C-alpha cells in the first residue's frame, strides 16, 4: 500500500 | 424502573453505556483486542477485552450487571433485503390487528432467514390494502386483503453465529444483536432527515461504513474499504514511526485541513521507543488530509448511486468524525451539507450525566442501540 499523500501529489509538503 | 446495557463493539474500540429510565449511570470504552479486519481470530484477547469493558461499568455502578443487554457489531457483510407478507381473508373483510401485525412480521423474519443469512433489523416499508389503497398505518383498518413491504438489513448466518457464541459465553445475561452502523444512524438521525433523505457516513477503523435513509426506512447499506486504521498506517509509514504513536499524533494534533496552519515542530518516538523525532504539525495534517479526501472521495460513489433513488445531506459519524475540520472537507468533497453526528444533536431529550458521552460521535451506535 502506498500512503494517499504520495498518490495525491502532495509530499512537495514534506 | 428499567435498565439497558448497550455495548458497541469496533476494530479499535468496545464502547459500554448503561442507561436507566433517563440518565446514563456509567459508560466506558476499552480497547478491542481480538478483532481483525471484522474477524475474531483471537477469542481469548476478544472476550478478555469485553470482560474490561464488563468490569468498568460494574465499577462505575457499584452494582451487579442486571439489565437486556443490546450489542452492535460491524461488518462490510451487512446487507439490505426486502420482502412482502400477504394475508386475503377471503369474501370477507377483516380488521388488521396487532397480533395480525405482529404475525405477519415475525412470518418475514422467518422468510428472510435464508441464503444461509439472517436478519438483525426490520423496517415496515410499505402497507398495501384489498390491492389499491396505500396507508401509512395498517392498524384498526379493515380488509379483505394485506400485502406489506418489509426492508431488513441481514448479515451471514456463519457472521451471526461468530458473535453470538463467544458473546454467550461472556456475558451471562440474554442479549440481541445488531448493526453498529444501523444503530449509529438510529442514534444519530433526525426524523426529517430519515424522511426526506439522508447519508451517513462512518469513519471507522478497518473500513468507512454508508448507510442511507429514506422515507424512514434504510434505503442502501454498504461500505468503503478503506478506514481510520490506514490514515495511521500512512502516518506510521511516512513519519517512520509506530501505530500507537502514529494514533497519538493524530488524536493530539491532526486537522483535516492543512493549508492554513501555523508552523508547529511536535516530537515523537521511532520503533525503538527512545530515539526522539521531529515533524511539524502541517506535516502530519498533510498526511492526514490525503487519506481523508480518499475515504470521501470513493464514498461519493455510493452518494450518487443514491442519488437515483440529498436534502439531509451528510452526516459523519464514528471515531474519524471527530478530526477537527474533518466536515470543512467532506462539505468540499461532497457538495452537500455535512454535520457531525451524536446523539446530542438528534431529535430526543437530553440525558442526565451523559455530557461526555451524548456528544461523541464514538458512542452513537451505543445509544441507538437503545432508542430503536
Ligand atoms: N478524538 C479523536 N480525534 C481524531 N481521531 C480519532 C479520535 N478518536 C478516535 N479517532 C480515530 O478513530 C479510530 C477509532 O474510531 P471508532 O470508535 O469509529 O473505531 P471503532 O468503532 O473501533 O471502529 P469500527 O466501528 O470500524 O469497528 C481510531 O483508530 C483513531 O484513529
Amino acid at each position: 500500500d502506498i500512503p494517499a499523500i504520495y498518490r495525491y501529489g502532495l509530499e512537495g509538503l514534506l | 424502573t428499567v435498565f439497558y446495557t448497550s455495548i458497541d463493539i469496533g476494530s479499535r474500540y468496545i464502547k459500554g453505556l448503561v442507561l436507566g429510565k433517563w440518565e446514563a449511570l456509567a459508560f466506558s470504552s476499552v480497547k478491542s483486542r481480538g478483532l481483525d479486519e471484522g474477524e475474531i481470530k483471537d477469542a481469548i484477547a476478544f472476550k478478555e477485552s469485553v470482560n474490561t469493558l464488563l468490569k468498568e461499568l460494574e465499577e462505575q455502578l457499584q452494582k451487579s450487571l442486571r439489565s437486556d443487554f443490546v450489542i452492535s457489531f460491524s461488518s462490510v457483510s451487512f446487507e439490505r433485503e426486502d420482502t412482502v407478507i400477504e394475508r386475503d381473508f377471503g369474501e370477507e373483510k377483516r380488521s388488521i390487528t396487532l397480533d395480525i401485525l405482529s404475525e405477519m412480521q415475525s412470518e418475514a423474519l422467518e422468510k428472510l432467514k435464508e441464503n444461509g443469512k439472517t436478519p438483525l433489523h426490520i423496517f415496515s416499508k410499505r402497507y398495501l390494502l384489498d390491492d389499491e389503497r396505500i396507508v401509512f398505518n395498517p392498524l384498526d383498518m379493515k380488509a379483505s386483503k394485506i400485502a406489506i413491504e418489509y426492508t431488513s438489513i441481514v448479515v451471514p448466518l456463519k457472521v451471526y453465529e461468530m458473535f453470538y457464541n463467544f458473546l454467550q459465553d461472556t456475558v451471562k445475561s440474554p442479549f440481541q444483536l445488531k448493526s453498529s452502523l444501523v444503530s449509529t444512524a438510529e442514534g444519530v438521525l433526525t426524523t426529517p432527515e430519515k424522511d426526506r433523505g439522508v447519508v451517513v457516513v462512518n469513519l471507522g477503523y478497518n473500513f468507512t461504513g454508508l448507510i442511507a435513509y429514506k422515507n424512514g426506512v434504510p434505503i442502501k447499506i454498504s461500505y468503503v474499504p478503506v478506514g481510520m486504521k490506514h490514515v495511521i498506517k500512512d502516518v506510521s509509514a511516512v513519519l517512520d514511526t509506530s501505530f500507537e504513536e502514529s494514533e497519538r499524533l493524530i488524536i493530539t494534533h491532526g486537522n483535516a485541513v492543512y493549508n492554513d496552519l501555523k508552523e508547529e515542530e511536535i516530537q515523537y518516538r521511532g520503533l525503538d521507543g527512545n530515539t526522539i523525532k521531529t515533524t511539524t504539525a502541517k506535516k502530519l495534517s498533510v498526511i492526514i488530509h490525503a487519506r481523508l479526501r480518499e475515504i470521501m472521495s470513493k464514498s461519493k460513489k455510493f452518494f450518487r448511486e443514491v442519488e437515483a433513488k440529498i436534502p439531509g445531506g451528510v452526516v459523519l459519524t464514528g471515531g474519524g468524525a471527530k478530526i477537527p475540520r474533518i466536515n470543512e472537507l467532506a462539505t468540499e468533497v461532497f457538495k452537500s451539507p455535512v454535520r457531525t453526528g451524536c446523539y446530542a444533536n438528534s431529535d430526543r431529550p437530553s440525558i442526565i450525566n451523559a455530557d461526555e458521552v451524548a456528544n461523541d460521535p464514538s458512542f452513537a451506535a451505543a445509544f441507538g442501540n437503545v432508542f430503536a
